[PDB]
């Protein structure tokens, strides 16, 4: 394919310019996309490391499979989010912090909001199931 | 107005971690000239190809102290030391006595106890063991019997007696570090060095570049060069005696080896085991003699005062000579593999430094060239490594060898500092903090490829 | 990195017995996420498995989005059970049987129920041109 | 037994001869599915190579994600062609070339049409949450 621009899949590059401004470089950065002996035993490490990655890709896409969303990378859901734990609203957000804050703002409630990502999605299919269910 | 749940991956975010890494290692420092050697095993090759993208706008948090890597590669490395536990000759894992006034080599030699000596109450008490004998220095004429004593084989009393045979080597290869798939590596910089914080030209790497192992008790040496002054790293440098660091511009250079000869006389020993009694008196005249350049420490010293002062203001400052204890606290160490070594930082490092509106004393001396010279102890019994109960009469080598070195850097500590004339030692530290060096360039992260914000647009249903 | 569930992928071991607890909690079943030179060997052999296995799920992932199910873990579409397929009935199979029984009585129909989903999904396709062929 | 152009790229690496039915064909066929020592050394090659493939078939679906489809080995779309690229009657085209005649006949076209492709459906996917968007 290529060679490294320093960072493989994840493809971190855009490192805190502003989340607002993010979202354009993001899915621009989707758009585009001894002689022979103990070098040929390093020659495994790497791979081994290759293989790491497409693991942890894939396990980590399953989720987002559970989340009811496809790699379409902008999925959105009507949990609410409802403002009281960082309440800055919305340019204040986007324009203001990096990701690399926005985890700081937030990390732990993320325990509960999969669940809430799981249990909606199981509602936009009881919701309408329901319905047909009545014959 | 209201606002609704969404999700994005490829998000660029990170968190710190403690893991594991793997490491590379120079290509030919071991061949199939090092069959089966620890320094041949395990980690690979060097890669020449370490690149980076900029955080431009971009900024980090570091503290050298808190970081994990320091244990990371304290372990892995000193395994070399259990591969070398070779077991203890059939002769002298009991207590042994030895029996000498003069040596027995053709003269007892030009410094100091070396005064060479057989076995004799030795298991059998018989020729094939009491014909068998060892080179002396020191700590081999211990006490043992009364007066008129037959000397005591000291190694026998601690829970691991041996020896790292010629055989095996220590050559500080440099390691250059890579952190796992999705892992990175984070290198801090900018003229403000200090390795705690806050660091502004944050930069991105797949893997560090080499760095070396170090073995010193006080001064740091053989490798990573600062860049461009002098500067001084602590945990909490408002603290009283806790241990400080100070890196440095220009390799100010130790000057010496001591090459004392005795001959290649070592012995397939008892039971087909080996040993290495080297004997003979040619080139026995020698001794360590060691000399440094003055003007190249004293530079460091006199500009160290202001570094100080801004520290500890006005105040009158001082370095003494290191502290007490052990020879091995009571000095700066090495081996060039070849006899192990510990030089008089508690004769040296005497110095008052006078801080007011200051044109004055502040040093060693002023204005002679000259240089200067600078003597040194020996130790060839060894509790090999600290913080364990293992120990080792060292195997000697002929002649004089390629060693020397210069100095990276000091190991300090601030001894007296609740009074004026305000005072520091040379020494103190972890045996870990030799790996403290360079290292305050790095931090170790786990990428998280993906996070979730409000929005304005609700779902479809 | 993570544990075994006989596969390290599918994750075998909550067998459930009834399918019918399985089913209603299939989701966690997965949201839950010489020296040494001879090392090239013990790396190479089980590296392969380990790749084919990755290699095996993506077979299974091709299925999925052939029947129109990509990323999702429960799914349906528009085909009918219709009558002949063996009576056990909802209310008498989850509660009286277990999934390695099921596979026992149902194993006959397999590809003929394949083959019906996939007619059917390539005609659902076209079918909504009933509506939206406007020119 | 499995579908071949490479091991798994390009589910038959024979064409079949007429981008008419070949496309049917091609989902059914997606839906029917010393001496040692240097030995141990041969065995990274064919490693790199089916790493290589996984690798480029994930890029390759990502930009399919991008476009909002996955799995559906064809899939449509809401993206208009103004009469004016060759225009050659859609039976003959499909009676009569090979995509290896569209390859010379068409194409270069195509960073322009993934514009299309990838623009089209980010504003339409924002056009129905934008039309949902108020409260
Ligand atoms: C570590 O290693 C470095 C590099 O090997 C050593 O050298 C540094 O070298 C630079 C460049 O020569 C030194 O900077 C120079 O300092 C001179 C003295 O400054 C004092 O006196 C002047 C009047 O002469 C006062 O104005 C000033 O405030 C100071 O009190 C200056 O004379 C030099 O001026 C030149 O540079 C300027 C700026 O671009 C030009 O505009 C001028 O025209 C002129 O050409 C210059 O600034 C620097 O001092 C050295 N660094 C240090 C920290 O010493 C180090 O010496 C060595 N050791 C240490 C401890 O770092
Ligand atoms: C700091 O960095 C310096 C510079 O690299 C190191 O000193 C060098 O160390 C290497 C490796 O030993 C020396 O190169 C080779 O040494 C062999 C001799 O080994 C003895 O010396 C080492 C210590 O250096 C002992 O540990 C060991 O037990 C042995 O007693 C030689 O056989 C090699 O010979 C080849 O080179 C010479 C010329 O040098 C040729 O005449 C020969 O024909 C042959 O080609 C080789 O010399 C190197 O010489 C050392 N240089 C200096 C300046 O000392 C330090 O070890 C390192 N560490 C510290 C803490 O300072
Ligand atoms: C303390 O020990 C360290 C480590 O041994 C010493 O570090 C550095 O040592 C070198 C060599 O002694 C000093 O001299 C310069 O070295 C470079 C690199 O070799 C030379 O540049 C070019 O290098 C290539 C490849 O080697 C060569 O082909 C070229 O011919 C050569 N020259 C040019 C013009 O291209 C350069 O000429 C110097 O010879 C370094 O200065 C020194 N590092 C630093 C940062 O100073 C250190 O010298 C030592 N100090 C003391 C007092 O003992
Ligand atoms: C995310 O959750 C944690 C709690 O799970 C929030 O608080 C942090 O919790 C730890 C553990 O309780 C705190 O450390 C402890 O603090 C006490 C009191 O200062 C000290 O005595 C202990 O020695 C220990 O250090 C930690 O300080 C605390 N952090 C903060 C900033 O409050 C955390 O705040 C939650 N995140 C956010 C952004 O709300
Ligand atoms: C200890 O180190 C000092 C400092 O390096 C040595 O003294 C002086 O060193 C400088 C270079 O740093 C010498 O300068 C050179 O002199 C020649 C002419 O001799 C000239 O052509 C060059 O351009 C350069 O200026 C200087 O001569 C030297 N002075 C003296 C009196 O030695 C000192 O020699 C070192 N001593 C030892 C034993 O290591
Ligand atoms: C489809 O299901 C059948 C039944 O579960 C599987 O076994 C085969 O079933 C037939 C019909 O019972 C057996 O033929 C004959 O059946 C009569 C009445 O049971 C019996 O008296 C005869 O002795 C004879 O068994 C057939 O032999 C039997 N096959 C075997 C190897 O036992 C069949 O394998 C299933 N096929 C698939 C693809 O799921
Ligand atoms: C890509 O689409 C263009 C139209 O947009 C197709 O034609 C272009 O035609 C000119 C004139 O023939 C090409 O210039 C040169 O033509 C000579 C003679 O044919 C040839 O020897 C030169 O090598 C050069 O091609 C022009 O390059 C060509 N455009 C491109 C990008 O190839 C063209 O047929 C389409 N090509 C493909 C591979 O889809
Ligand atoms: C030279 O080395 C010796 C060790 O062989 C140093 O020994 C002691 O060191 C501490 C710390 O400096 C002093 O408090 C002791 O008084 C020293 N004891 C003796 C017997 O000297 C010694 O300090 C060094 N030499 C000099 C002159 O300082
Ligand atoms: C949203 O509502 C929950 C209770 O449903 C509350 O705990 C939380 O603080 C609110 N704010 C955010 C940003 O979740
Ligand atoms: C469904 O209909 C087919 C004919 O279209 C018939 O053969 C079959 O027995 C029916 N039942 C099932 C469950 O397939
Ligand atoms: C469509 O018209 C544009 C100009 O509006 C032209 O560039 C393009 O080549 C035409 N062809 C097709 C099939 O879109």
């Amino acid at each position: 394919a290529v060679g490294i621009g320093a960072v493989f899949l994840g493809f971190l590059g855009a490192a805190g310019s502003t989340m607002g401004a993010a979202s354009m470089t993001l899915t621009v950065q989707a758009r585009n996309l001894q002689h022979l002996l103990k070098l040929t035993v390093w020659g495994i490490k790497q791979l081994q490391a290759r293989v790491l990655a497409v693991e942890r890709y894939l396990r980590d896409q399953q989720l987002l499979g559970i989340w009811g969303c496809s790699g379409k990378l902008i999925c959105c859901t009507n949990v609410p989010w409802n403002s009281s734990w960082s309440n800055r609203n919305l340019s204040e957000i986007w324009d203001n912090m990096t990701w690399l804050q926005w985890d700081k703002e937030i990390s732990n409630y993320t325990q509960i909001i999969y669940g809430l990502l799981e249990e909606s999605q199981n509602q936009q299919e009881k919701n309408e199931q329901d319905l047909l269910a009545l014959d | 107005e209201n606002l609704w749940v969404t999700v994005y991956y490829g998000v660029p975010v990170w968190k710190e971690a403690k893991t594991t890494l793997f490491c590379a290692s120079d290509a030919k420092a071991y061949e199939k000239e090092v069959h089966n050697v620890w320094a041949t095993h395990a980690c690979v090759p060097t890669d020449p190809n370490p690149q980076e993208m900029v955080l431009k706008n971009v900024t980090e948090n570091f503290n050298m102290w808190k970081n994990d890597m320091v244990d990371q590669m304290h372990e892995d490395v000193i395994s070399l030391w259990d591969q070398s536990l070779k077991p203890c000759v059939k002769l002298t894992p009991l207590c042994v006595t030895l029996n000498c006034t003069n040596a027995t080599a053709s003269n007892s030699s030009i410094i100091e106890g070396m005064k060479n000596c057989s076995f004799n109450i030795t298991t059998e008490l018989r020729d094939k063991r009491e014909k068998k004998n060892a080179l002396f220095y020191k700590l081999d004429i211990v006490q043992l019997d009364g007066n008129s004593s037959q000397y005591r084989l000291i190694n026998c009393n601690t829970s691991v007696i041996t020896q790292a045979c010629p055989k095996v080597s220590f050559d500080p290869i440099p390691i250059h570090y890579c952190a796992p798939a999705g892992y990175a590596i984070l290198k801090c910089n900018n003229k403000t060095f200090t390795g705690t914080g806050p660091c502004n030209n944050v930069s991105t790497v797949q893997c560090t570049h080499g760095i070396k192992p170090v073995v010193s008790t006080q001064l740091l040496l053989n490798g990573s060069l600062a860049e461009g002054e002098i500067i001084i790293r602590s945990e909490n440098i408002t603290n009283n005696v806790k241990t400080i660091i100070v890196h440095l511009n220009e390799s100010v250079k130790i000057e010496c080896t001591r090459p004392n000869n005795k001959t290649r006389t070592s012995i397939r020993i008892g039971p087909g085991q080996w040993f290495y009694a080297t004997g003979q008196v040619i080139g026995d005249i020698r001794e360590a003699y060691c000399n440094i350049n003055e003007s190249k420490w004293n530079e460091t010293l006199q500009r160290v005062s202001k570094k100080l002062k801004e520290y500890f203001p006005h105040k009158n400052i001082t370095f003494q000579p290191s502290s007490g204890g052990d020879l091995e606290i009571t000095t700066h160490s090495f081996n060039c593999g070849g006899e192990f070594f510990y030089c008089n930082t508690s004769s040296l490092f005497n110095r008052t430094y006078m801080a007011n509106s200051t044109d004055m004393a502040n040093s060693t001396e002023t204005n002679s060239t000259r240089t200067i010279t600078i003597h040194c102890r020996i130790k060839q019994i060894i509790n090999m490594w600290q913080e364990v109960g293992r120990a080792m009469y060292a195997p000697p080598i002929a002649g004089n060898i390629t060693c020397i070195s210069n100095i990276t850097g000091l190991l300090l500590t601030r001894d007296g500092g609740k009074n004026n004339t305000e005072t520091f030692r040379p020494g103190g530290g972890n045996m870990k903090d030799n790996w403290r060096s360079e290292l305050y360039k790095y931090k170790v992260v786990k990428i998280e490829p993906l996070g979730v914000a409000p929005t304005r647009c609700k779902r479809r249903v």
